[PDB]
């Protein structure tokens, strides 16, 4: 009368071939925040989700069917990226890799590729900090995780750098600046530019609290 | 030229910015969770 044992299986911490309700909702939380910019990544990561996204969509490749033109490529990447040379064709040749997987299965590794990255879960604020060796301020991303803080670029999306929430002696805003001042682990602050000084504050004292209460219990 | 106003600008942007952050209010004495060195 059939058998389950025919499709695609993979189970991990994060995610589960075997729960397809909650799999949507994890993947639609994943793309969106890849898609509207909340998950920051790099060109290359952003077409081989759109080749999984459109596996999902469309199904199979069709390569005289998806070419060039056919998508609607905002629909598909990261506003940053859409009129980035070649685009479509990353996408389209990312999408072709997928083969005959199935919708599920194509779900699956979006969401495990979006876990993979050390940008998941982060929360990014544009800011701009000191130039090396120029009096000029330039641009970056500034994240915060439930255990530290990581500059990174805004156009690769490489991780520069990061502290952990253990080496964060104290921070301050000001309504146009946010400073960390990590005491013994380096002798400078860092401070940079910013209007959002004040939600960047809270978030890094909310994750310090949820780590403070793990102690407890 | 443009490059001479665009430079003259930026160096004032940049005075500004070190001049204000030290308007800056620490939300904190210490982190509870912070560990020095020796302890980390």
């Amino acid at each position: 009368g059939i058998d389950p044992f025919t499709k695609f299986f993979y189970s991990d911490q994060n995610v589960d071939s075997r729960d397809p309700v909650q799999l949507n909702l994890l993947y639609v939380q994943a793309r969106d925040d890849i898609l509207n910019g909340s998950h920051p990544v790099s060109f290359e990561k952003a077409c081989e989700f759109g080749g999984f996204q459109a596996q999902i969509q469309f199904g199979p490749h069709v390569e005289h069917k998806h070419k060039p033109g056919f998508l609607d490529l905002k629909e598909f990447l990261p506003k940053e990226y859409i009129k980035q040379r070649g685009a479509e064709k990353r996408i389209f040749q990312e999408h072709k890799n997928c083969g005959e997987m199935s919708e599920i299965e194509a779900k699956v590794k979006y969401v495990k590729l979006a876990r993979s990255l050390r940008t998941y879960g982060v929360s990014f604020f544009l800011v701009k900090e000191k130039m090396k060796g120029k009096n000029k301020l330039v641009p970056r991303l500034l994240g915060i995780t439930k255990d530290s803080v990581m500059r990174v670029d805004e156009k690769t999306k490489e991780v520069l750098q990061e502290w952990p929430l253990t080496t964060v002696k104290r921070w301050a805003a000001s309504p146009k600046s946010f400073t960390l001042d990590f005491g013994e682990y380096q002798e400078s602050y860092y401070s940079v530019q910013t209007t959002e000084g004040e939600q960047i504050s809270q978030l890094i004292a909310g994750y310090i609290d949820i780590i403070l209460k793990k102690k407890q219990s | 030229g443009p490059k001479l106003l665009m430079i003259i600008h930026d160096r004032r942007e940049f005075a500004k910015f070190e001049k204000e952050k030290m308007n800056a209010k620490w939300d904190t004495q210490e982190n509870p969770i912070y560990k020095s060195p020796i302890n980390n």
